[PDB]
């Protein structure tokens, strides 16, 4: 019950556009905070805000402008529209007095690309449990796998008989490289799901693995032959065998 | 909601002799609420370039300031401090009474 | 040095 | 500007941990942020006053005398405690952040039986997964090989209706001599089935 | 002797004219040392002593930030009593908030402070323990609730014990020579003719720091109050002070009376008669 949403939580676009973030709140008199997060870094403030109309810069404010019109918004607009401004970032709220803690927002994960020509969707495969580890443990393991994805803005879920699950499950917290040397390299993600060996054997029991893909929206242009890699999911699937 | 009349001293800051700069206060204190129109005067006119301190107040939430000005004392020139306030139906004029 | 210890009433 | 140390570190399940942060800048309040993956920093502990404070209960933490150090300590670490923990230092108004300190909690393994399996793809062809997998948490999975195989590191997942946790790895590979008996040869496998 | 360090701040809406006025000041004892006033160009926290010229920028921004901050809790606050009161959205309304720290000739901590006032009469005000809240009235109670469940006096009390005490520690080294002084009131009286049958005896303290000063009048030795005036203490403009005392007394008996002066620049308590 923080009372902060970030809007949106996903953007991808190349360098030349201007990108806002909203961060709003709904507790009518409250100080306002933009920081990003980086991994050596830690949280860097960008802007801040006493009350409407009146804002003031933290240390990492060049590039950025902000916004607050109104007590709810706190808008974030990305100036400069530049690849090192490629970040996670984060909307912050403090009660008006002196010195009190901040609260955080959930996040803003943007990606600002030099060329979008490198943006590719996941393939997703999902791969069925051996006879072996059946008859060994008793357990059955299956594993999905989304290749080829840039850049890694992806959420991994599992869904069984049409419902979401999270137990028996683990996601890579990193993606893995598919051309450690590479710069702009495409990037592989694995997750399991275990279930016991009774379970699967079911027929009627699905599993499916869900890959919700970040991508480009209407408004960014594509020329090339391949299908325009938007925000999309990819899925794969299976059912339960006698064997 | 509170109002409290602005108690007036006109003095000098160092013992007046003639034709020595000295400067001219004008100190009102005990007063409530804030607002207050405070002049310096010369033969009954205003006096242009006049300072004042801070507002600050007392241990009873009462406000106080010092208004003062450079200025060199004679035996003819006459001084005045000329204090409004919403408690105050008129300006109230404090004459510069050299022996306090 | 003025406080850090202040809250709206 | 804050100096957090370490960047990462490392707890065996049912043990105490202790984490620090350093500035040469004087400070009047001290706060702990934990941050879960694809969350924000939530406020953990806030400290004012020179000495000692309990706001969880498992989590105790120290605003020390120079004003320029503070620490964290965890009691009876869980695997949840898995996370990004930040300090906050406060003065002028501000809050300055340290760098972040990432605690990973290695899993306790019941009954390991360590083996490698193959996985065939559900719905097409030859395409082919080893999962390595109920492996001791003290085993650690290696990558590089040559560049065609990819290894992922080892992670645990909890089957929580079955009370039992499990670390698996998966690796796979194209149009090669690639089986699972030569796919983590490279990584110091135990006395295990295959 | 004791010392104390002292921040007053005046908030005060003027509806249809913009935002409030708000003026912030700190002094040590009677010395003011810093100012920050709204409708000044700098928007900044500035200094009014020499000793305190010295401080870095890492000080100046950071006295900015809190005093900005102090600002905007009143704004809301101004905004926060109209409502609780009923008042109209029209009419002009204060704030004023005080706080600061003793310390002894030691200069360990002696007494903590923090009072808030609307419109000139006190509202919540901190308890001298530094741990609970004396609330006025029903609308102060709603504050006294808010202030507890936020836990505002354990930070205020860490404020006051600690920071507080270092820096009114540290400005009385820095500015020794003018802080840490005592300057003796200079005496001497006056006489007045009122009629034939009344005299005004006027007894003046001049050039005196620190402000604090006791001036009585007594006759035969036996102290009487009863046809005495007292002046407020007014500033000379020079950080010295300036007082006087009267008495009305029926002319001839001047001989009865005598004044007494009492101040810490004083080694023994000045007695002062018309001859």
């Amino acid at each position: 019950d923080a009372g902060i949403t970030q809007s949106p939580r996903h953007k991808v676009t190349e360098t030349g556009t201007p990108v806002t973030l909203r961060c709003h709140q709904t507790e009518n008199h409250r100080y306002m905070y933009w920081y990003r997060q980086d991994p050596g870094h830690g949280l860097r403030l960008i802007h801040y805000s006493y009350g409407v109309k009146d804002t003031d810069k933290g240390e990492v404010s060049d590039g950025y402008s902000v916004s607050r019109s109104k007590t709810e918004d706190f808008l974030l607009t990305l100036e400069s529209a530049t690849s090192s401004q490629t970040s996670v970032y984060f909307c912050a709220i403090s009660e008006v007095g002196v010195g009190q803690p901040q609260h955080f927002g959930d996040g803003t994960r943007l990606s600002i690309l030099e060329d979008l020509n490198k943006v590719f969707p996941p393939e997703v495969a999902v791969f069925e449990p051996s006879e072996a580890e059946i008859s060994h443990t008793q357990k059955a393991t299956l594993v999905c796998l989304a290749t080829g994805f840039y850049p890694d803005h992806v959420e991994l879920s599992w869904w069984v008989n049409g419902k979401e699950v999270h137990s028996g499950v683990c996601t890579d917290p990193q993606p893995l490289k598919e051309q450690p040397a590479l710069n702009d390299s495409r990037y592989a993600l694995s997750s399991r799901l275990r279930v016991s060996a009774t379970f699967w054997q079911d027929p009627r029991n699905h599993f499916r693995c869900q890959v919700q893909f970040y991508g480009l929206s209407e408004n960014d242009e594509w020329t090339q032959d391949r299908a325009k890699p938007v925000t999309q999911i990819v899925s794969a699937e299976a059912w339960g065998r006698a064997d | 909601m509170i109002q409290r009349t602005p108690k007036i001293q006109v003095y000098s800051r160092h013992p007046a002799e003639n034709g020595k700069s000295n400067f001219l206060n004008c100190y009102v204190s005990g007063f409530h609420p804030s607002d207050i129109e405070v002049d310096l005067l010369k033969n009954g006119e205003r006096i242009e370039k006049v300072e004042h301190s801070d507002l600050s107040f007392s241990k009873d939430w009462s406000f106080y300031l010092l208004y003062y000005t450079e200025f060199t004392p004679t035996e003819k020139d006459e001084y005045a401090c000329r204090v409004n306030h919403v408690t105050l139906s008129q300006p109230k004029i404090v004459k510069w009474d050299r022996d306090m | 040095a003025a406080g850090i210890g202040i809250l709206t009433v | 500007q804050l100096n957090q140390s370490p960047q990462s570190m490392f707890i065996q399940e049912g043990e105490d941990v202790s984490m620090n942060c350093t500035s040469s800048s004087i400070f009047n309040t001290w706060l702990w942020y934990k941050q879960d993956p694809g969350e924000g920093p939530v406020l953990l502990i806030a400290l004012y006053k020179a000495g000692e404070l309990t706001s969880n209960g498992r989590l105790t933490a120290q605003f020390g005398i120079t004003r320029k150090d503070s620490f964290l300590n965890i009691s009876a670490s869980i695997p949840s405690d898995v996370g990004i923990y930040f300090c906050a230092g406060g003065t002028g108004n501000q809050f300055y952040f340290g760098t972040g300190t990432s605690l990973t909690v290695i899993p306790n393994i019941q009954n390991p039986d360590p083996a490698v399996y193959q996985l065939r793809d559900s719905k097409s062809s030859d395409k082919s997964v080893c999962l390595f997998t109920d492996f001791d948490s003290q085993t650690n999975v290696s990558q590089s090989k040559d560049s065609d195989v990819y290894i992922t590191d080892k992670c645990v997942l909890d089957m929580r209706s079955m009370d039992f946790k499990s670390n698996s790895a998966v690796a796979w590979s194209n149009k090669s001599d690639f089986a699972c008996a030569n796919a983590f040869n490279n990584s110091i496998i135990p006395e295990d089935t295959f | 002797g004791s010392h104390s360090m002292r921040y007053f701040f005046t908030s005060v809406s003027r509806p249809g004219r913009g935002e409030p006025r708000f003026i912030a000041v700190g002094y040590v004892d009677d010395t003011q040392f810093v100012r920050f006033d709204s409708d000044a160009a700098s928007q900044r926290m500035e200094p009014r002593a020499p000793w305190i010229e010295q401080e870095g920028p890492e000080y100046w921004d950071g006295e900015t930030r809190k005093v900005k901050a102090h600002s905007q809790t009143h704004r809301v606050d101004l905004g926060t009593l109209r409502g609780y009161y009923n008042q109209s959205e029209a009419g002009s309304h204060t704030v004023q908030r005080m706080y600061g720290c003793d310390v002894g000739s030691d200069w360990r901590f002696l007494r903590g402070y923090h009072q808030y006032a609307y419109d000139g009469k006190d509202y919540i005000a901190l308890k001298e323990d530094l741990r609970s809240w004396t609330a006025a009235d029903m609308a102060a109670q709603t504050t006294k609730h808010k202030w507890e469940a936020a836990h505002v006096a354990e930070q205020l009390r860490a404020y006051l014990e600690g920071t507080c005490v270092e820096w009114l520690r540290r400005y009385l080294e820095n500015g020794k020579e003018t802080l840490q002084r005592t300057d003796a009131p200079k005496t001497h009286m006056t006489h007045h003719a009122v009629s034939d049958h009344e005299a005004t005896l006027r007894c003046w303290a001049l050039s005196f720091y620190p402000a604090e000063i006791t001036l009585t009048w007594q006759r035969d030795g036996e102290d009487q109050t009863q046809d005495t005036e007292l002046v407020e203490t007014r500033p000379a403009g020079d950080g010295t002070f300036q007082k006087w005392a009267a008495v009305v007394v029926p002319s001839g008996q001047e001989q009865r009376y005598t004044c007494h002066v009492q101040h810490e620049g004083l080694p023994k308590p000045l007695t002062l008669r018309w001859e």
